[PDB]
């Protein structure tokens, strides 16, 4: 929409549901930890 | 990037490095936001008190990289300028209000596993992510420390801090067109962008659809990971309406 199609999945990642060593960092942020 | 780590292959193939043609060095960070499109810090091209001012032939754009230095054969791509954009209202005079650049690409580049587009956050999500404590993320091959540099793209996790916090640190006019992020001084952990970083994305992952959306644009700073100082970035969702209207329109 506001974006292009397929913009912000990697394709070394999102597309094989393969995480990074610290993404999970991030999202844990995204509630009321740190 | 001071006190970041390595980052790994593929973890951001949106993120751009600005190469200068003569001489030949790291000039700035920047980002691909479609096939044709990157975005950067206006600084990066225009600042006068530097007699700085490139222009589109003074310039490359490499894409795909992960080694600071090396020509990475058969993995990176280097493009042309075609056109740059800098916001109209670039504050440079002041404080830096409104760091905020589009370049156009000479032909579009092909996306592969180490080249794909980060996405621009929309009213909702900027909505929803960008709150004081959640945590983005800042790439770059900067420096390491304030007064070498990196082999290897380096990254870092830094979490938004209140506004309120950031004015209280600087002398600087903060204004509406940017956040600043970073720990306190009392959070234990540290880190933050520095020279070099310039033009760098501060992305986050939206919870929601998986997708990672750059919120911020590495702007400014005072020194780098001082205690008690912060790393300022532009706003990018406050200016989204100016990039889509130098898209539409060329
Ligand atoms: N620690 C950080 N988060 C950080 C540090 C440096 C830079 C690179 N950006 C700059 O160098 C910009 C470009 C114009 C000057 N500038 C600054 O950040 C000035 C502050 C500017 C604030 C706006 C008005 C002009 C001075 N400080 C340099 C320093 O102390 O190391 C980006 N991030």
């Amino acid at each position: 929409g506001s974006g292009e199609a397929d913009c912000g999945l990697r394709p070394l990642f999102e597309k094989k549901s393969l995480e990074d060593k610290t993404e999970r960092e991030l999202l844990e942020s995204y509630i009321d930890g740190r | 990037i001071v006190e970041g780590s390595d980052a790994e292959i593929g973890m951001s193939p949106w993120q751009v490095m600005l190469f200068r043609k003569s001489p030949q060095e790291l000039l700035c960070g920047a980002s691909l936001i479609s096939d044709r499109w990157v975005l950067t810090a206006a600084h990066c091209l225009l600042y006068p008190p530097w007699d700085k001012n490139f222009t589109e032939n003074d310039l490359l754009v490499r894409i795909g990289k992960h080694s600071r230095t090396r020509y990475e054969r058969n993995i990176e791509k280097i493009s042309m300028l075609e056109k740059i954009y800098i916001h109209p209202r670039y504050n440079w005079r002041e404080n830096l209000d409104r760091d905020i650049a589009l370049m156009k690409l000479k032909k579009p580049v092909a996306f592969s596993d180490y080249i794909h587009p980060v996405c621009l956050p929309d009213r909702e999500t900027a909505a929803s992510l960008l709150q004081a404590g959640y945590k983005g993320r800042v790439t770059g091959w900067g420096n390491l420390k304030e007064t070498g540099q990196p082999s290897v793209l380096q990254v870092v996790n830094l979490p938004i801090v209140e506004r309120p916090v950031c004015k209280d640190s600087t002398r600087i006019r903060i204004t509406d067109n940017m956040f600043c992020a970073g720990y306190k001084p009392d959070e234990g952990k540290r880190g933050d962008a520095c020279e070099g970083d310039s033009g760098g994305p501060f992305v986050m992952k939206s919870p929601f659809n998986n997708r990672w959306y750059q919120m911020g644009i590495v702007s400014w700073g005072e020194g780098c990971d001082r205690d008690g100082k912060y790393g300022f970035y532009t706003h990018v969702f406050r200016l989204k309406k100016w990039i889509q209207k130098v898209i539409d329109q060329f």
